[PDB]
RNA sequence: UACCUGGUUGAUCCUGCCAGUAGCAUAUGCUUGUCUCAAAGAUUAAGCCAUGCAUGUCUAAGUACGCACGGCCGGUACAGUGAAACUGCGAAUGGCUCAUUAAAUCAGUUAUGGUUCCUUUGGUCGCUCGACUUGGAUAACUGUGGUAAUUCUAGAGCUAAUACAUGCCGACGGGCGCUGACCCCCUUCGCGGGGGGGAUGCGUGCAUUUAUCAGUGGUGACUCUAGAUAACCUCGGGCCGAUCGCACGCCCGGCGGCGACGACCCAUUCGAACGUCUGCCCUAUCAACUUUCGAUGGUAGUCGCCGUGCCUACCAUGGUGACCACGGGUGACGGGGAAUCAGGGUUCGAUUCCGGAGAGGGAGCCUGAGAAACGGCUACCACAUCCAAGGAAGGCAGCAGGCGCGCAAAUU
RNA sequence: UAAAGUUGCUGCAGUUAAAAAGCUCGUAGUUGGAUCUUGGGAGCGGCCGUCCCCUGCUCGGCGCCGGCCCGAAGCGUUUACUUUGAAAAAAUUAGAGUGUUCAAAGCAGGCCGCCUGGAUACCGCAGCUAGGAAUAAUGGAAUAGGACCGCGGUUCUAUUUUGUUG
RNA sequence: CGCUACUACCGAUUGGAUGGUUUAGUGAGGCCCUCGGAUCGGCCCCGCCGGGGUGCCCUGGCGGAGCGCUGA
């Protein structure tokens, strides 16, 4: 099911080789009133870069965006649309900044178009500085 | 020299950078330790802030931990078996963090046979001829033999470790960075970890 | 720069020192110490600009190396020693004692205190630490690591230390209705009762403060110091009392005082 | 101050530009009595540089046998002024310049729960259970020298430490974890059951490194802080003081005041580093670019002060783009700012404040808390200086100053 | 730089002066119809003008015989917009005071030891914060996996509870 | 078409000059690792005699070499 790498995958904190006669799982509350999901606690995945079950702390900026690509593994590309004010032509221009953001596999059901909230943290990779905190599903798309 | 710079390499977009400053000091690489199994040779390196950093280049012992019953002993490192990172750091027996090394068992076998008072390892048929740990299996008082008995009730070791203690060599996972701290400390593989790494050594074997 | 800076330009000096423009290229760069570079007031600037006991910075070297100056209970001989908030400068041969309290404008003023008042000072705590053998530790706003404090003292409470011994006597707890000297930002030098705490997980907690003439204003909790339980301060206050009369009212009182006096 | 005016026609009304008009900031002409401020080799050549100077430093308190000076109650060493030399510290700031640099730098904004930090300030500094002061070099000095030459140094005779080293006594009498001889008390016909004392030995403080167990104080949240267990302890070696000065006293030799210096670790300060969000000029006669000499991810390492393709190995095929990526140009260091300006704007900002970068071009490193330092070192390339031809020495985009360059810029 | 409304957002032009693609489709871009809270209760001044009100669910204090009146932390569509607040180096600019003899400057000064000053404003965008909810986007229940109701069951589980120890 | 003058353009010349990036081959110099070992020690040894204790021992000045050991 899991542990497909050459090295053994496990949570660093929890010890799994106590003498006997289901493994226990490390999680945490992330803070800022963001609820740790069910699939983080009940799930069997192992991700060092999960903000719920990994070695990463959310601090500084909480942002949002729209999930636009999901082709990278364990990480997604979101897209932040905003309006920049040119003061000469007393008007806005539509501008966007797409950022690579790490997508914890506790978020099992995520589709492109879903409005994701992201939290600033330590740099996870060259271009990733943001973990996904929660996913709100797209306008309609109940089916 | 060899740099640890974020500016020498392309952006998200794939655009090359023009460098605005020459190599800084703090943007530093020092050549890899690539520490081996031999008589203890550790070279102290001055690092940032006038603090020290111990480059192990040879290292043959380590403070390994048997986490089941929480005992740890200074034990001889005898062979590197498997490295998940690079397959060629097994032939060139390089100790790095998360290496799979064979270590001696005799400190743990000594502890077990002194704490539980049960013959562990010891291939069936033979005896102990010096009669030292033969006497350390027997000859207790009234209430302390009862203490060893209450302990003996729940003293079962796994058949995987029983096999490895029999050959005289446990499998250990290096947890310390011998390049950095100059030590080869770690833990002994047990349960799913041991079954996993024995499967990976078996797959590499043929 | 490829190491620490050792000079401060006269222009780049903080505005609350009230150093003039034209005398020198350089300002006295405060030595490292208890207070921050831009929150302190060097001994030299207190000794030759505020009180004018010296003329030059070589006179201030002669004053301080006679060991006549005693900042918060210990004699310093550094002209660029950072003397900051609530510090007690005891010039002993003159028989004088000064507390560095912020005036209604962001400067430190010449606030003379009695020799009895000059024996204690009030210290805001910065953090609670648990030392190497379960030893509880305070750290004050002036870097005093006071170990084995009262367990009810938490961060953002103030403690009354005795200079001579360096031990806590009383403490005000950070609760609503308590007096508050504002020691940072636009409201630097205001005194008012804390009327509201406004929590912000992650970001900076803001604190609304009502004044002695109902002039309510906000402030970041970092920039706040409690100077007495309820409405009675544990220090003596400078004239203006951190009430902050407006520039129209300042003009009125200055004009009334000049015309009435003669 | 929200302003126009002359010029196409035979004359007219227009479009429309040319020219006038007022600043401003560079040059230059002619003229110049007083007085107060004041820019000033930026533009061209970050071109080359003769000479001089620009970073040194001693308190009562690291080290004084230079008679270089100098007092007399000397034999219980050392009066005091003290060159030199060792040691410590500084030389990483300041100053100069704008070549490079276009999401870089920089600005506002956050973060460091992801790091380092000489100094300062406040903590810690008989927390460890095991000599009333140790070792032998070296410099100044003395004395023989070598080379044409340097801030070149060699050999020999001495002699100091807060240099380099080595290291005990005390607190110290015992606690606490195992160990475990021995021994006590109760129930049972007894074995058995069940509860206390205990010789000996092994460890134990903080720091380092690993593994485990439980959940004092704190945060919005730690795999935090603290606690306990098991150990480990880098011979290129964490701490636990072989240091110095003032006034000196009380006590049948012990005990003590006020400092200076040093020190593990913590905090604080000064910072520094790497990240967050947002913001930059022209260009499409630059439309696709990036990628098995890392491009975007994942896993595990190496390295690093730490976070991270920073770098390996193995997988995955991603990443960016008409919302202008990628490439090119810039007489582009960025900002605070400056000039004009009714309202908008336009232009400039080499230049005293902040931040960045560089020391002729690249590169590499020593020492240190801090440098990829150039008034440090090592090469190469370029140019250039002494020379007895064997060699030695260099870095004014520091202050003066010279040459060159120029329309263009001051005193060795 | 203004003059240049001769680069035009304010604010220019395109029948004939220079200028509308030959025509249509068309994806980004840009702009998008109407429509979803209104009438009142209360007081002051001389029918009118300003003012107070049209969401609920742990711990306390105006208290009362578990409830009600009231306050505090939290939960309570998303923005844009606007208003306030926090914060943002000085120098410069605006600007307060002050006879540098005036002024540019300066940050000083003024009283027969004392009395004072060294203000204040501005600081585009982006980030933080609390009002407002018109305007503009945006959301829902339409095979009902729609609410708000109390009910029947199931799985895991803080433990309040059997003098103390299973 | 012709005269005069000016300004760009084209191009025979595998043109020429200042650069910059780079495939390939060589590669100074530092740093790291690794083998080094010139040189300088200190030590155990017996050859030599005391002081003291009692042939033996604690030691004090003079040289030797197995270079024997380990150190820089």
């Amino acid at each position: 099911d899991i542990q497909t790498e050459r090295a053994y995958q496990k949570q660093p904190t929890i010890f799994q080789n106590k003498k006997r006669v289901k493994l226990p799982r490390y999680y945490k509350n992330i803070g800022l009133g963001f609820k740790t999901p069910k699939e983080a606690i009940e799930g069997t995945y192992i991700d060092k870069k999960c903000p719920f079950t990994g070695n990463v702390s959310i601090r500084g900026r909480i942002l949002s965006g729209v999930v636009t690509k999901m082709k990278m593994q364990r990480t997604i590309v979101i897209r932040r649309d905003y309006l920049h004010y040119i003061r000469k032509y007393n008007r806005f221009e539509k501008r966007h900044k797409n950022m690579s953001v790490h997508l914890s596999p506790c978020f099992r059901d995520v589709q492109i178009g879903d409005i994701v909230t992201v939290g600033e943290c330590r740099p996870l990779s060259k271009t990733v500085r943001f973990n996904v905190l929660k996913v709100t599903k797209a306008a309609g798309t109940k089916k | 020299g060899i740099s640890r710079d974020n500016w020498h390499k392309r952006r998200k977009t794939g655009g090359k950078r023009k460098p605005y400053h020459k190599k800084r000091k703090y943007e530093l690489g020092r050549p890899a330790a690539n520490t081996k199994i031999g008589p203890r040779r550790i070279h102290t390196v001055r690092v940032r802030g006038g603090n020290k950093k111990y480059r192990a280049l040879r290292l043959d012992v380590g403070n390994f931990s048997w986490g089941s019953e929480c005992c740890t002993r200074k034990t001889r490192i005898i062979d590197v078996v498997y490295n998940a990172s690079n397959n060629e750091l097994v032939r060139t027996k390089t100790l790095v963090k998360n290496c799979i090394v064979l270590i001696d068992s005799t400190p743990y076998r000594q502890w077990y046979e002194s704490h539980y008072a049960l013959p562990l390892g010891r291939k069936k048929g033979a005896k102990l001829t010096p009669e030292e740990e033969e006497i350390l299996n027997k000859k207790r008082s009234k209430k302390i033999q009862k203490k060893y008995d209450e302990r003996k009730k729940n003293a079962k070791i796994s058949s995987l470790l029983e096999e490895q203690f029999q050959q005289g060599k446990l499998l250990a996972c290096i947890a310390s960075r011998p390049g950095q701290c100059g030590r080869a400390d770690g833990y002994v593989l047990e349960g799913k970890e041991l079954e996993f790494y024995l499967r990976k050594i078996k797959a590499r074997k043929g | 720069a490829r190491g620490p800076k050792k000079h401060l330009k006269r222009v780049a000096a903080p505005k609350h020192w009230m150093l003039d423009k034209l005398t020198s290229v350089f300002a006295p760069r405060p030595s490292t110490g208890p207070h921050k570079l831009r929150e302190c007031l060097p001994l030299i600037i207190f000794l030759r600009n505020k009180l004018k006991y010296a003329l030059t910075g070589d006179e201030v070297k002669k004053i301080c190396m006679q060991r006549f100056i005693k900042i918060d209970g210990k004699v310093r001989a550094d002209i660029t020693y950072p003397a900051g908030f609530m510090d007690v400068i005891s010039i002993d041969k003159t028989g004088e004692n000064f507390r560095l309290i912020y005036d209604t404008k962001g400067r430190f003023a010449v606030h003379r205190i009695t020799p009895e008042e000059a024996k204690y000072k009030l210290c805001k705590v910065r953090k609670i630490f648990v030392g190497t053998k379960g030893i509880p530790h305070l750290v004050t706003h002036d870097a005093r690591t006071i170990r084995y404090p009262d367990p009810l003292i938490k961060m953002n409470d103030t403690i009354q230390i005795d200079l001579e011994t360096g031990k806590i006597t009383d403490f005000i707890k950070f609760d609503t209705g308590n007096l508050c000297m504002v020691t940072g930002g636009a409201n630097l030098g205001r005194i008012g009762v804390i009327t509201n705490r406004e929590r912000h997980p992650g970001s900076f907690d803001v604190v609304h403060v009502k004044d002695a003439n109902g002039n309510s204003f906000a402030t970041r909790l970092s920039n706040i110091f409690v100077i007495g339980k309820g409405n009675k301060p544990w220090i003596s206050l400078p004239r203006g009392k951190g009430i902050r009369l407006t520039i129209a009212e300042e003009r009125d009182k200055r004009l009334a005082a000049k015309q009435s006096s003669g």
